[PDB]
């Protein structure tokens, strides 16, 4: 009494349950550095113009 | 013009100049830190952003 799967159902995609834990970490990757610091605050504008040589503004 | 004035303006005009030429040195101090520790906002080149990587189960597990 064993019948035989139809075209295209051994492709299909299925769920298993199992009671083995979750891999955390399968890639064994290290601590990621710590990423560059955010640029924030109101932009005030240019303290005395240009500073470039004599330009004053 | 008055001496008062002439005075007080030096004054204006010295104030403003020794405060550009203490932010050019702190400019001129600040891009030379940025640049060797590379940790600024200033001198970051670009790397491989991560938005192009396949996170799919491939067809080989081994990977």
């Amino acid at each position: 009494g064993w019948v035989r799967p139809d075209l295209g159902e051994l492709s299909k995609v299925t769920k298993v349950k199992t009671d083995r834990p979750l891999p955390e970490n399968p890639y064994h990757s290290r601590a990621r550095p710590e990423p560059n610091p955010e640029v924030e605050g109101d932009l005030k504008p240019a303290r005395h113009g240009s500073r470039l040589f004599f330009w004053t503004m | 013009d008055a001496p008062e004035k002439n005075y007080e303006r030096t004054m204006a005009i010295l104030q403003i100049e020794s405060e550009k030429a203490e932010l050019r040195l702190k400019e001129l101090e600040v891009r030379r830190l940025m640049r060797a520790k590379g940790d600024g906002p200033w001198f970051q080149y670009p790397t491989i952003d991560k938005a192009l990587i396949d996170h799919s189960p491939k067809a080989t597990p081994d990977n």
